RNA sequence: AUGCGAAAGCAGUUGAAGACAAGUGCUUGUCGUUCGUUAAAAUGGCCU
């Protein structure tokens, strides 16, 4: 839809469609809806990363809500999912880059204090710990790419 | 340290005393990385709190 | 140039260019994959910096220095990146203490 | 042009087309035809000049005396050479290290 | 100040004003934490010349 | 204070403050918002009748003033409009992509 | 080194004629000279 592209590509869009129009989407549009849209509710940006759906979305969505939204209230948005698709999520990322990791952190902070379990933080310790170590060496490499007494000679001359 | 470092590599291999300034220099920067590196994670753990 | 001090034997060999083509395989690879488990491949690079730096800064001028700024561009994400890997390594050592208190 | 405003003394580059040595100081009388003196600064200058950077070779300001007896340049890297005007020779006064 | 954190945080998260009551631990931490990459760069190139000169 | 970590940069801000000292106008780039002074969060209103905090216009914006508490003037990169503060709704356009 | 952009950086740029000086018609180098484009050196440092 030329129309509808173009709807996108306005900056302005006033109530309507931009409280409702991920219900009307979920391909192609959903992709320039993620790259350009001036309002976008929270919840669904968020849904939208917990699912599994992955086509790299998650690395955009995270880069818009990033970018648009503050994260005391990305913290209560967070705090508002369900929790066996966060076991998902973090299941996910520890199996396999700047806006993950901010989300990864956000998220940490939103679940707060209470409910993780032994497997699961043994091994995202252990993941994060092992990008830790390659990071830093990384780092270093970075800085990296930054950056009289012949008292007594016996020799010859070609004559 | 940086700029002495870029000048003088010549006597720092010819010379024996410098050598071993060196040697300390390169514990306690990695002592003092160390320390600020366990500074960032006590900061974050109090961004946990709130 | 698996052991590092072969490393440094095949590089006083190389030396003594076809380093720069050995350069431009490791610097493809690397602005190809950053965050690589493997200890050879930033060991060569880390190597060859620290070796000899000298030559491969006058050798050229076009070849080298596009994908030179392409990882330098890479590594400077990746030490943008480091604190809140700190800040996230800092909040699991927090998690790991609260339930070891919970078990003792 | 003096400061009690009898005499005008300026460059020129005739001395470029029929010379090796480019530029001709000259200095002139107005108001009566009491002195008229021209001399290339090729001859003005050492020898020593000749084989360093072109910034000590470019005269950056000009002064003479009210009399008509002495003439200061001013070079370009801070060196302040005043001629005497009678054999036409020179003496230095090195403080500056800008023009 | 590792196990004061580990234990109370409870009364921590009670309270509001985090910040103010903590002032001077914010202000140190963050003094330390953003002080840090120009220390990496200085061991950084420290150690190029510490491996270039006792290489040989 | 209020700090949001957004890893997103205008070169281009602005605020303007009423005179009763309560309402402060943050204009980032493009969406402005209205702020409560007391608590530096946006206005959350009980009433909700389309004056809502935030505000989106067309380009970046350059530069707002409040000329009473009646009119909220705003300019961005391409145009300049004028706003009520009475009622969520815009009042005069005016085009400047000439200049 | 210009354009864009946030303090990141992201793309590109470095080309012509002239005239002269030196070494031996030839090579380099220079420019108080023009076109075309988004384009380190003369021991000489601060008043009372």
């Amino acid at each position: 839809p030329k129309t509808l592209t173009f709807l996108l590509t306005h900056p302005l869009f006033p109530l309507s469609r931009t409280r409702n129009l991920l219900s009307l989407l979920r391909p192609r549009l959903f992709k320039q809806a993620i790259v350009t849209c001036p309002n976008l509710p929270l919840n669904e940006l968020l849904e939208e990363l917990f699912s599994i759906r992955n086509r790299e979305l998650l690395l955009d969505i995270s880069f818009r809500i990033l970018q648009d939204f503050t994260r005391d209230s990305i913290k209560q948005e967070m705090k508002k999912l369900s929790k066996l698709d966060v076991q998902n999520f973090i299941e996910f990322i520890t199996s396999g880059s700047t806006q993950l990791f901010q989300l990864l952190s956000l998220v940490l902070d939103s679940i707060g204090l209470f409910s993780l379990e032994g497997a699961l933080l043994e091994n995202l310790t252990l993941y994060i710990d092992k990008q830790v170590e390659i990071a830093e060496r990384n780092t270093e490499l970075w800085n990296l790419i930054d950056t009289a007494l012949p008292t007594y000679t016996m020799e010859y001359l070609d004559i | 340290v940086a700029v002495v470092l870029e000048l003088y590599g010549n006597t720092l291999e010819s010379s024996p005393v410098l050598q071993e300034l060196m040697i300390d220099l390169k514990t306690k920067v990695r002592h003092e990385i160390h320390k600020s590196k366990e500074a960032q994670r006590i900061e974050g753990m109090l961004q946990l709190l709130t | 140039w698996t052991e590092p001090e072969i490393k440094k034997f095949i590089l006083t060999k190389i030396n003594t260019d076809h380093l720069s083509k050995i350069f431009l395989t490791i610097s493809k690879s690397i602005t190809q994959n950053p965050w690589n488990e493997e200890n050879l491949l930033p060991l060569w690079l880390k190597w060859l910096l620290t070796l000899k730096s000298g030559e491969l800064n006058s050798i050229k001028d076009k070849h080298t220095k596009k994908n030179c700024k392409h990882l330098k561009s890479a590594l400077r994400s990746s030490e943008e990146i480091l604190p809140v890997l700190l800040g996230i390594q800092g909040r699991l050592e927090m998690l790991r203490r609260q339930a070891k208190l919970r078990e003792d | 042009i003096s400061s009690n405003g009898k005499l005008l003394a300026h460059m020129c580059k005739d001395v470029s087309t029929k010379d090796h040595e480019h530029k001709s100081i000259s200095v002139v009388s107005l108001f009566d035809d009491s002195v008229n003196l021209s001399f290339p600064l090729g001859s003005i200058l050492s020898s020593q000049t000749q084989s360093l950077s072109y910034n000590t070779r470019y005269v950056s300001s000009m002064a003479i005396d009210n009399m008509g007896q002495q003439l200061a340049v001013g070079f370009a890297s801070g060196v302040i050479s005043i001629v005497s005007l009678a054999d036409l020779q020179i003496r230095l006064l090195k403080w500056h290290i800008d023009s | 100040v590792k196990w004061c954190l580990i234990i109370h945080g409870g009364y921590l998260v009670s309270i509001p004003n985090l910040m103010s009551t903590l002032s001077s631990l914010h202000s140190t931490l963050k003094r330390r934490s953003d002080l840090l990459p120009r220390l990496l760069a200085l061991d950084a190139r420290l150690d190029c010349t510490i491996n270039k000169f006792k290489t040989l | 204070i209020s700090l949001p970590n957004f890893n997103h940069f205008s070169n281009s801000v602005s605020l303007a403050w009423s005179q009763d000292g309560s309402l402060i106008f943050h204009g980032f780039d493009d969406k402005l918002q209205i702020l409560d002074f007391d608590t530096f969060k946006k206005f959350e209103s009980l009433e909700n009748t389309k004056t809502v905090s935030e505000f989106t216009l067309d380009s970046e914006i350059q530069t707002v003033k409040l000329i009473n508490d009646t009119n909220l003037i705003v300019a961005t990169r391409t145009t300049l409009n004028a706003i009520n503060l009475l009622r969520g709704q815009v009042i005069n356009s005016f085009d400047l992509y000439p200049f």
